[PDB]
């Protein structure tokens, strides 16, 4: 119990920065209750830098050990689509994960306050799916796929992050069955504990294409347990305003939504497809932001 | 309803 929490401060102590970021991160501000922790917003004192600091209490996790996988697997992450993270800490209890911030915040904001065009939609699309291709390529599951994950620069240019339950797969251990998510947006073999790859990615994928386009998930008014059971039990959820989407967004969505995962589309495959040549530049989106509206 | 929360399973707990 105690020897449990002391073993697992050491272990997470070999993977993260040695040292004390308080001494260089003043200004603190308080953006968000996400995933695992706290989210503020800081700034470097030798540098003048914003960041944004996620704060994870050790004493707090359903699953401590899940606290290993963003901080080793993304250390050195380098893609345009994908949040940066910068260092990670043990500050008494808590972990903090220093990364950059994204002053154009969430799509979520977006999704229930306006209505996307299929413009919008595909230059969203294209950056989360060019992001998750080479995640996947190389065993990087995210398993949080939904609007709250997704951020955006100032001038538009989106970027995923809440890599907090992400999972590394591999040749000799090529399968998960972890269940972790956000209810609403699980794939069903997931929500089943089935072995699962990189396709669940895909699916949650599917379901906040349908918040753009709806608003919200499907089921989101029954209670989290019910909706799993729907979605674990029903066929394929469909659009409340499907006579508002085109074609080639019902036939992309269609790639997505598919209950048997191997036939699924990965995001390879996704990314040839001809929906996203509607995608607009990030000036597109621009409008949506808070800030503009 | 309406929640964005996650939800991990502790099933090793």
């Amino acid at each position: 119990q105690r020897v449990s929490h002391e073993q697992f401060r050491a272990a997470l102590q070999l993977v993260v920065d040695p040292g004390d970021p308080r001494s260089y991160l003043d200004n603190f501000i308080k953006i968000g209750e996400g995933s695992t922790g706290i989210v503020c917003i800081a700034t470097v004192r030798s540098s003048g830098k914003l960041v944004a600091v996620k704060k994870m209490d050790l004493r707090k996790q359903q699953r401590r050990e899940l606290l290993f996988n963003e901080v080793v697997i993304m250390r050195d992450y380098q893609h345009e689509n994908v949040v940066e993270m910068y260092n990670s800490y043990l500050v008494g209890d808590e972990l903090w994960v220093v990364m950059e911030f994204l002053e154009g915040g969430a799509l979520t904001d977006i999704v229930t306050h306006t209505r996307m065009n299929e413009e919008q939609i595909a230059a969203v699309c294209l950056a989360v799916l060019q992001a998750l291709s080479v995640l996947h390529a190389q065993g990087v599951i995210h398993r949080d796929i939904k609007s709250d994950s997704i951020l955006l620069t100032h001038d538009g240019r989106v970027k995923l992050s809440d890599f907090g339950f992400c999972a590394q797969v591999s040749k000799e251990v090529p399968r998960r069955k972890s269940l972790v998510g956000t209810p609403y947006w699980m794939a069903p073999e997931l929500i089943s504990r089935l072995p699962y790859g990189p396709e669940v990615d895909i699916w949650s994928l599917g379901i906040m294409v349908i918040e753009m386009v709806d608003g919200e998930p499907p089921y989101f008014n029954e209670p989290p347990l019910k909706a799993m059971k729907m979605i674990r039990d029903n066929l394929p959820p469909r659009l409340k305003n499907l006579h508002k989407v085109s074609p080639s967004l019902k036939g992309f969505l269609d790639r997505l939504l598919v209950r048997d995962p191997a036939q699924r589309a990965t995001a390879a495959e996704l990314l040839k497809h001809p929906f996203l040549a509607k995608a607009g530049p990030p000036a597109s989106i621009v409008p949506l932001m808070r800030q503009n509206r | 309803g309406r929640s964005r929360q996650p939800l991990v399973l502790g099933d090793n707990c």
